[PDB]
């Protein structure tokens, strides 16, 4: 069943990987949001027109 | 470590392998022989004291 | 009707041998990647 | 001896970074944070405090602050170069331009040079890096290296910060809006320039 | 090792606006096609 | 809150110019009577005030006050160039004992130029101007211009006090001992200063 191990092996990381991205995206997004957030008070409020 | 970098490295190069072991007097002849056989099976170089 | 849909959408693809090769390489690394993430 | 708020600001843990780096010609923005995050709290106090050294912490309608020494400035004066103002204006456009927001503020020297050469005139620009240049690619490379060095000097003077692991990629301060001092209002750029030199904010080189 | 694999394979995918449009059009027709077969 | 006496010191009308010069890097010797006395009175607070910048307000054994930047100096540092270092040692060597027999405290650019040329090795002089040059008059003129530039640079730091005219004659302040070695009882100033210059 060594080959099964390789699947039993691989499928774990994939799963973890999915979960990892599941969090990572938010970690990126929440950061990006703040940039957008800062932008509104660092680009337009000073250049309203 | 090596397996991960297997893709980036061309197969023409097999990276140098070298570890250490101080106070080898702790080991028994069986353990030392097993270490030597494992290392050479893994093309592993050793520096033992 | 979909003709103008596409026309005003504007999209394209372009894979020279080297680019397509780089693509398979990135794909294989991702399949090998710990967390699927690829740093530049 | 001092008002409560001014002594408060001078007592803030961030205050020494602010004071020292402003004396060293660094300027206030979203980056250069330690000199901005609380100076937003005591702008008037720091300005009246700095007036004692015959220097003014000036804020335009923009949210950036920067130091300007008087003619009788106690801390001695100096100026920057034309190419510095150039890279600065390009950086200001990048800072304002929402299209590159996806960059999240991180930008590379190649992007900077591309935008600069796109907006500006290559040869008339290059006249100033070296007076004799006539479209030689050696002078173009010289200009690119000079852009790199001016970016470094602007980093020293609080306009840009190299990433901890990358000197090729950088994040921009809001002090970049200093470079838009001739465009912060709808008045003529030359009359505004006269008002800057009057307020010692800018001078021709 | 896969580098030469790709190199000697020699492949490419690309699509101007008109070609990509023609592609969606053929795809839609196939989705509408009686037997999925598309005659020239 | 803030220490009350530190508030008193910073509110002092002499605080602005003293602080500005200290940021510049200029030392404050005993010759600056008002600055020196103010520093002596309010050192206990000004040391903390500047250490907040990670800069140490050090009173030398000679008594002059100066800002020693730490590695983490919140005021980004500039430094005296190589020619500045050797011209500063030559200045101290122009302030040490032997100058009393030659210039009585008032020196000229010619004295410093001659001492630099005679004492300093030709190799370091060429390093200052250029390695390929060899004694040429134009290279000497460039070296003299650099000497004037570094002399003014030392002037900004309160290490040399110019006599008020365009002619390049001046006196040297005690703070110049930051360049030279620390004097010990029984040591020949000439010997130690020459060993350091060598």
């Amino acid at each position: 069943s060594e080959l099964v191990d390789k699947l039993v092996f691989d499928l774990q990381s994939k799963l973890d990987r999915i979960i990892s991205w599941g969090q990572q995206a938010i970690d990126l997004w929440i950061g990006y949001d703040r940039h957008v957030h800062k932008f509104i008070r660092t680009a337009i409020d000073m250049d309203k027109n | 470590w090596e397996e991960e970098s297997r893709r980036l490295r061309g197969k023409d190069i097999s990276p140098c392998r070298l570890l250490f072991l101080d106070q080898a007097a702790r080991l028994d002849a069986k353990s030392i022989a097993t270490l030597f056989e494992l290392c050479e099976r893994l093309q592993m170089q050793l520096i033992i004291a | 009707e979909l003709v103008s849909w596409a026309r005003k959408n504007d999209f394209s693809i372009s894979l020279p041998v080297e680019r397509l090769a780089f693509l398979m390489a990135i794909a294989v690394l991702n399949s090998e990647r710990l967390d699927g993430e690829m740093s530049e | 001896f001092m008002p409560v708020k001014l002594a408060q600001a001078l007592a803030n843990s961030l205050f020494p970074e602010l004071d020292s780096q402003l004396r060293a010609g660094r300027h206030i923005g979203i980056d250069d944070l330690d000199n901005h995050a609380f100076l937003m709290d005591f702008q008037e106090q720091l300005e009246e405090f700095y007036a004692r050294y015959n220097v003014e912490l000036i804020r335009a309608p923009e949210g950036f602050f920067y130091l300007r020494p008087r003619s009788t400035t106690l801390i001695p004066r100096s100026v920057l170069s034309e190419l510095d103002m150039m890279v600065g204006k390009i950086l200001c456009y990048l800072y304002l331009s929402p299209e590159r927001l996806a960059n999240q503020g991180i930008f590379t020297s190649q992007e900077l040079y591309e935008e600069l050469i796109s907006l500006a005139d290559e040869g008339k620009l290059m006249k100033f890096v070296n007076q004799r240049s006539s479209g030689s690619d050696l002078d173009k490379q010289k200009l690119q290296e000079k852009v790199r060095t001016t970016l470094n000097r602007l980093r020293r003077l609080g306009m840009v910060y190299f990433l901890p692991n990358n000197n090729n990629k950088f994040t921009i301060t809001e002090a970049v809006f200093r470079f838009g001092a001739d465009v912060r209002s709808g008045d003529d750029p030359r009359e505004i320039q006269l008002r800057m030199i009057r307020d010692g904010e800018a001078m021709p080189v």
